[PDB]
């Protein structure tokens, strides 16, 4: 019934995630992302077969070339959270947890809803980030749609060399907003340059580029 | 010429006599909806399809 | 054609909307005096007659 | 209307009206036909004057924007609207519809058509289609570029299926090719029935060439080059369905001179097809 | 019942001359009339004529 | 329309009178649940009360207006299904003159009460110019024609044409008709012809016109040179 | 539903629960005035309403000339002239069976064949 | 088919019991006393003022040189005339009031003891309410309860 | 819908059926009140047999309800699962009762555990209008159409493939977007504004 439909949901956000995380250029295999629904219940559900999040949580390594390209780029730790409404106490330990490991970068997935002041506590360890997800939300991933062209994001170098050549300030290029699901997505941040790729019925591939607010 | 305008007029009449038919259907209750349609608006819809298919 | 046959027989048409006048019968009319019935007439050129 | 009972549907009752103008109207006819022509007198001056009002708001935002030399499409500002006009860069004056011959068609018919092969015996050329074909045959360097060609046409094929979903055949596109030919053919007297002189090495090498002559975007560097193939990206692929080797001989019989003077003009007629910087 | 249909025409009343001459000249004749009225206070309250 | 007039009204006073005199029951003494069907009575909107027996009141009623005894203008209606009796004195509405189709006949079915006699005694006031000029006046008070608002045209049944339509019962050039069989027409249509304003009026068989070609007519005619005033 | 009034109060009544008898009467706030209840039912709220269809029926409806005439004949006096007219509830999901009413007998019946 | 005008030619070429008496009682009589009517609301059917008991009473409850503005003589009398009456035991109470559009035509019939009457002018119409019947009287702690 | 089902007619009416907002006003074709002051017996001579059945401290008023079988059918429901909803709605204070199917009558009776009469008729309207039944909400009118769709053949060219695809009036983008048995890639609506939203700027 009711367990079994959440279980399902569960699992396709959970491969959602995982797709989100290479995505960013973080190393997971493909059948990593492709383990079915039956080997995921096996692998978390309880012998009561309630799944257990806290086991889900895991780690993210970056793929060589990523290295290669964004020499920055740290390595990624993702929580999820069994509280139905996040605590600020959980939130804390996740901040405290992630600042112990020394990751570049977090991720939590929350159930309902979280506290403000867990929100608030979010942007404090710079340069160290924490994106918030929902659950719910991440149930199906956007990018496959096919509306969404593949989007790509940018090396300083390569973005220095793009301004250069159209001979552009910042400002000049065409905008896009942080609240949007496909930079949330990527986990953009300011002044990175997006690359999007979309399919043309006039020129058949056309290349655009914009820039988080 | 008086052969089409004799065979326009029945083409019509038949179109009416339709019409009649659905008419008398759904006074007596025996017409069913299309779902979403309210059952007046099934009828109206008829109606005029008949007519516009006439007049073509 | 209304026109024209008033024209000719020399008494004014009635235009009025709703009546029985009719097309065939105006055509009949005007066959009479000996035009064309639908009002169709032959016609030469000016230039070269 | 006062003349009819009450709860009266009848379509003579709702307005249905049955006598053609050259019959005249019954009154109560014509009354309803009366109220149409109203409804369509009032809606028509709303819209109209509506549509004004709208046609000023779209000048008034969009009145600034011009093409710059770079082809960028940009506003007073400077702010890159589109990095390329109408991303392929083409003024809408000069284009045409145009039939896509790869995206259509079943498997075996495309291949057919397009495939060459020298080694098999059923795709093989007949030899009297040009002066050399006999010699031809067999020859490996030859057969290994129809090869690359070939695969060349099939990945475009995958490659417009997943652009066009539908696959229509026909979009618009610059320079009418088919009419191309036929002028090339009118012009020179290609006679069926004789020998072309066109080499294979000829014509792949002569159409694999053209495509580098086609330009939108002058700069030189690595960026640049990257969008002038994106913006040339689809044209070549109808022009080399046009030029398909076995297109090229079975069908149109084109000679030497023929060929060359296609090839010219496509790219000549091309570069007209490009937008004017400094068009608003 | 139907919502009530606001075009009805039989409730629409039409003026002519008569009722707008008798509204406009209904505020003129008040206007006529208490002009009088401070007439007769200036007078008598000042004792003139 | 060119039939059409514009009511200049009268006084409701005589009226009001005249009701309680034939037993309509004034609004004070009216009990609902001990009286249910009786018909409820207005005038101008004002309720001053009920009355039992509205068939035979309004009989009494129209025959007044008929004689002319009441001004020909009031404008009554009685709505059967909602037990009201509306009434009109009021000064300002449109009202359009038919002809009286009565049941009440020596032969059958019903006719206009119009008949040849009173048609050439007019024409012979119109192409005379032999006494007391048989005129629309006389035609009003005779109970002939009457005068029928907006309002009042609810309750009623109209016919187009007096000999198509009232008696009960084909080339193919002549349009296509309706049926008769409709028993109960109260009035008839002068002539329809008359639904028509004046611009319309100049234009030929607009019947065969598409409506817009109508219009712009009616706009265009009004511009047109031509000979305005002899003087 | 059907509510009942109070004697020289007049007021309508409001129902009460007697918890000494368990049993159900009605109040008049307004005085001391109380009576027993006649059913256990208080409230309809009928979200479905076939009722008002057969509404305006008047005594003088078969004279008026507005409304057409049918030839068809009444199940009880075999009477075949009689008036018919369409449902008098106004809604958008109102059916259009019509009720066909006798000039003789006054009956009100029905045009429907589904349901009777 | 056309307009025949010809119609000057045309229409010139064709043409037990038991009877008792009434009378008006003399003025005196009326000139000393007015009638009026009485109605009650009750829906009580019997209202006797027998059985409303007794005692019975029955009772009603500088400038410079200006402007006046005027009036009617019946409408300004009958104004100044607002305080109701009013009927009481030393408790049941009734307030009346002007019926005001039933003057009109009423004329009393009195039955005297032979079966001849008498007959008088009704003068005016008045109903009576029976006031304070449940007797709670919530005035302005009403209204400020109702502020709820 | 997703490929595999996009022929079938049945499993679409299974997604209309999931998705299209259900209310108990929508069903329901007249409700009363009662007062029966024992919880158990019941002075209504018919529901007896559902006093008999459905029984093997209490407000004396009872609420009680009629559905339309009609209802019942055009949009998929069970008398269980509606109590089961109302049940897991208002949790234990709000004893329940529903008729069966079999039942030619379908009955529905529910009581409580100082003015208690408007507070009940209160629960009334949070049952019709504030119980969803079922399905995703703001959604109406899910209509099946057969939509031809270009699909190419294993020979390559082009070929016309029916499918059915729901129409759908009213717009909730991102559950109808999560609900399963359908396509999450070809969901379409015609408010951009809500593309926005839920897919972003692109
Ligand atoms: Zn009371
Ligand atoms: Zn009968």
């Amino acid at each position: 019934q009711e367990n079994e439909r959440n279980i399902s949901r569960l699992w396709r956000a959970f491969r959602t995630v995982k797709e989100m995380v290479k995505d960013r250029g973080y190393f997971i295999t493909q059948e990593e992302v492709e383990l079915p629904l039956e080997d995921f219940k096996a692998k978390y559900c309880d012998s009561m077969g309630r799944p257990q999040r806290k086991m889900m949580s895991f780690q993210a390594n970056p793929t060589e070339e990523s290295i290669s390209k964004f020499p920055d780029m740290g390595s990624l730790w993702v929580e999820f959270c069994d509280e139905p409404s996040v605590g600020v106490k959980t939130m804390k330990t996740f901040v405290i947890h992630i600042q112990e490991k020394n990751f570049q970068t977090g991720i939590f997935v929350y159930q309902n809803n979280i506290t403000p002041s867990a929100m608030k506590l979010v942007p404090s360890i710079p340069p160290a980030t924490i994106e918030t997800f929902n659950e719910a939300a991440l149930v199906v991933n956007i990018t496959h749609h096919e509306l969404v062209p593949k989007h790509i994001r940018l090396s300083s170098d390569e973005k220095r060399e793009l301004l250069k050549r159209y001979r552009l300030k910042e400002s000049q290029l065409p905008r896009i907003q942080r609240a949007d699901p496909v930079a949330l997505y990527l986990g953009l941040k300011r002044g990175e340059v997006v690359k999007i790729i979309r399919k043309s019925e006039t020129s058949g591939r056309y290349a655009s580029y914009r820039i988080c607010m | 010429d008086g052969p089409t305008m004799r065979e326009i007029t029945e083409t019509i009449a038949e179109a009416k006599k339709k019409v009649l038919d659905v008419t008398k259907e759904a006074q007596a209750n025996l017409l069913t909806a299309k779902h979403g349609m309210t059952l007046r608006e099934s009828f109206e819809d008829n109606v005029v399809r008949f007519l516009n298919e006439a007049r073509d | 054609l209304l026109s024209k046959v008033a024209a000719l027989s020399g008494n004014e048409g009635d235009a009025s909307p709703f009546t029985d006048i009719t097309v065939e019968g105006i055509s009949k009319l005007l066959r009479e005096h000996g035009y064309q019935s639908r009002g169709f007439e032959v016609m030469y050129n000016g230039h070269t007659g | 209307l006062p003349h009819f009972s009450k709860d009266d549907y009848s379509p003579e009752s709702k307005g249905f009206v049955e006598n053609s103008y050259l019959r005249g109207l019954t009154p109560q006819e014509f009354f309803f036909h009366a109220m149409g022509g109203r409804e369509g007198l009032i809606d028509t001056a709303v819209k109209t004057a509506e549509t004004g009002y709208i046609q000023r708001r779209l000048v008034k935002a969009l009145e600034d924007i011009m093409v710059h030399y770079d082809n960028t499409t940009r506003n007073s500002l400077g702010n890159v609207i589109q990095f390329i006009y109408g991303e392929d860069g083409m003024d809408a004056a000069h284009i045409e519809k145009q039939s896509l011959d790869t995206i259509g068609g079943s498997d075996a018919a495309f291949e057919k058509r397009y495939r060459v092969d020298l080694l098999n015996t059923d795709h093989t050329l007949d030899p009297s289609l040009l002066e050399s074909g006999s010699e031809i045959l067999g020859d490996l360097k030859l057969q290994v570029l129809l090869d690359e060609e070939y695969k060349q046409l099939v990945k475009d094929r995958k490659f417009l299926r997943e652009v066009f979903v539908d696959g229509e055949a026909n979009w618009p596109l610059p320079v009418n090719i088919r009419r191309i030919i036929q002028n090339a053919q009118q012009t020179f007297h290609i006679d069926h029935t004789k020998p072309s002189d066109l080499t294979i090495k000829d014509i792949v090498l002569g159409v694999k060439d053209l495509q580098e002559n086609l330009l939108v975007l002058r700069g030189k560097n690595e960026i640049i080059q990257n969008a002038q193939r994106d913006a040339v990206t689809l044209f070549c692929c109808l022009l080399r369905s046009r030029l398909a080797t076995r297109r090229v001989l079975q069908e149109y019989r084109l000679t030497k001179q023929a060929f060359d003077w296609v090839l010219s003009n496509i790219e000549a007629q091309f570069l007209r097809s490009v937008v004017h910087p400094g068009e608003m | 019942k139907d919502q009530d249909d606001r075009d009805h025409f039989g409730k629409k009343r039409l003026d002519l001359a008569g009722p707008l001459l008798a509204q406009l000249f209904k505020t003129l004749f008040k206007k006529l009339t208490k002009d009088i009225f401070r007439y007769m206070q200036r007078t008598v309250e000042e004792a003139h004529d | 329309s060119l039939m059409s007039c514009i009511s200049v009204g009268t006084d409701p006073m005589p009226i009001i009178t005249f009701l309680s005199e034939w037993g309509m029951e004034p609004l004070e003494d009216y009990v609902p649940h001990q009286s249910p069907d009786a018909t409820r009575v207005f005038v101008n909107g004002v309720w001053h009360g009920v009355h039992r027996n509205p068939a035979r009141l309004m009989e009494t009623l129209r025959t007044l207006r008929r004689k002319g005894d009441i001004n020909p203008e009031v404008s009554m209606i009685r709505d059967i299904r909602e037990k009201e009796l509306k009434i009109f004195t009021d000064a300002g509405r449109v009202y359009r003159p038919l002809f009286i189709v009565e049941d009440d006949e020596s032969l059958g079915h019903k006719e206009l009460k119009v008949r040849k006699g009173h048609i050439a005694k007019l024409m012979a006031t119109e192409y005379q110019d032999d006494v007391e000029e048989y005129t629309w006046s006389s035609l009003l008070n005779e109970g002939l024609v009457e005068y029928i608002d907006a309002e009042e045209e609810e309750s009623i049944l109209i016919a187009m044409q007096p000999e198509d339509l009232e008696p009960a019962e084909v080339d193919p050039a002549k349009r296509i008709r309706v049926s008769h069989h409709a028993t109960t027409f109260t009035h008839c249509e002068i002539h329809p012809s008359m639904i028509l304003g004046v611009a319309a009026s100049i234009i030929p068989f607009p019947d065969h016109n598409q409506s817009p070609r109508n219009t712009y007519q009616s706009a265009m005619g009004k511009q047109a040179m031509g000979v305005f005033l002899t003087n | 539903t059907t509510f009942r009034f109070c004697r020289d109060c007049n007021n309508m009544l409001y129902p009460r629960e007697d918890k000494e008898n368990n049993r159900l009467l009605f109040e008049c706030r307004t005085c001391s005035y109380v009576e027993e209840a006649g059913s256990p039912l208080v409230y309809r709220h009928e979200l479905i309403t076939n009722i008002g269809e057969t509404a305006g029926v008047v005594q003088d409806i078969g004279s008026d000339p507005t409304l057409p005439r049918s030839d068809r004949e009444c199940p009880k006096c075999h009477s075949r002239e009689n008036v018919f007219f369409q449902s008098q509830q106004r809604r958008k999901d109102t059916s259009m069976v019509l009720f066909f009413v006798c000039l003789s007998c006054s009956h009100i019946f029905t045009s429907d064949q589904k349901n009777k | 088919f056309i307009k025949r005008d010809r119609m000057r030619r045309n229409f010139l070429r064709m043409r037990e019991y038991n009877e008792f008496p009434l009378r008006a009682i003399p003025k005196e009589d009326l000139e000393n006393m007015r009638t009026h009517l009485l109605k009650f609301q009750s829906k009580k059917k019997i209202n006797p003022v027998t059985d409303f008991h007794l005692p019975v009473r029955l009772h009603r409850k500088r400038k410079t040189r200006q402007l006046k503005v005027l009036d009617e003589n019946a409408k300004k009398l009958r104004f100044e005339e607002f305080y109701p009456w009013v009927m009481e035991d030393f408790y049941n109470t009734w307030v009346g009031s002007y019926e005001a559009g039933n003057s009109d035509s009423y004329v009393l019939l009195s039955v005297e003891d032979d079966g001849s009457f008498t007959m008088i002018p009704a003068d005016k119409v008045y109903k009576f309410t029976a006031r304070n019947k449940y007797a709670t009287l919530t005035i302005d702690e009403a209204e400020k309860r109702m502020d709820k | 819908l997703e490929p595999g089902h996009a022929a079938d007619q049945e499993q679409a009416k299974l997604i209309r059926s999931a998705i299209e907002h259900t209310t108990l006003k929508s069903v329901t074709i007249a409700s009363e009140i009662y007062y029966d002051p024992d919880p158990r017996s019941t002075v209504i001579p018919e529901d007896e047999e559902i006093i008999q059945l459905h029984f093997s401290q209490q407000s004396p008023w009872l609420l009680r309800l009629e559905l339309d079988r009609a209802a019942m059918n055009d949009k998929d429901l069970t008398m269980g699962q509606v109590g089961e909803r109302i049940k897991q709605t208002f949790k234990n204070d709000l004893f329940v009762i529903w008729s069966e199917d079999n039942d030619e009558k379908l009955i529905i009776r529910c009581r409580v555990v100082a003015e208690e009469d408007h507070m009940l008729k209160k629960i009334e309207n949070t049952m019709l209008e504030n119980i969803t039944l079922r399905g995703v909400e703001n959604i109406e009118r899910v209509v099946m159409m057969k939509y031809d769709r270009k699909v190419p053949s294993p020979t390559g060219e082009y070929v016309k493939e029916p499918e059915w695809v729901l129409e759908t009036d009213g717009v909730n983008l991102s559950e109808v977007m999560t609900v399963p048995g359908i396509d999450p890639t070809r969901i379409y609506t015609n408010s951009f504004i809500d593309i926005m939203e839920v897919l972003g700027i692109e």
